[PDB]
């Protein structure tokens, strides 16, 4: 199998 | 068998977190003061 | 068998986090002061 | 068998994080002062 | 399998 | 398999 | 007006010998 | 007005001999 | 007026002999 | 004698012993 | 004698012993 | 005698012993 670990952060200012 | 540890953390801090701004700290870990 | 440690962290800090801006720190780890 | 350690970190700091701007630090790790 | 680990950060200012 | 590890940072100012 | 002050210390008074001291006054530590 | 101040320390008074001291006043440490 | 101040330290008073001191006042350390 | 791990003060990090 | 790990103060990092 | 690792103060880095 596949063990994908991601995480994002989108910031507008 | 086999060990497996995963750890994800996402941290977002605002203007001044944990800040000693304008404070007056006097700290003494051991030592001797004879005033 | 087999060990496996994964670790992801994403950190975002704002203007002045954990800063001693304008503070007066007096610190002493051991030592002797005879005033 | 086989060990495996992965480590990803993405850090973003704003204007002055952890700065002693304008501070007055007096620090003493050991030593002797006879005033 | 495949073990993909990514992470993004998009910032507008 | 393939073990791809990437990470981006896009910043507009 | 008289005055006097005697101080006698024996050994290791206020000592940190053998200690593991992690200290932090402000600042940032990541991992 | 008289005055006096005697101080007698013997050994390791206020000493750090053998200690592991990690100290931080401001600043940043990554990993 | 009079005044006096005697100080007698014997050995290792306030010393760091054998210590491992990592110190930081501002600045940046990456890895 | 020891083949494990002995730690005094630990802040993050990975020890595999 | 030791074939493990002995650490005093550790901030991050990887030790495999 | 030791074939492990002995560290005093460690900030990041990799030790494989």
């Amino acid at each position: 199998g596949y063990e994908v670990h991601h995480q994002k952060l989108v910031f507008f200012a | 068998s086999g060990y497996e540890v995963h750890h994800q953390k996402l941290v977002f801090f605002a203007e001044d977190v944990g800040s000693n701004k304008g404070a007056i700290i006097g700290l003494m870990v051991g030592g001797v003061v004879i005033a």
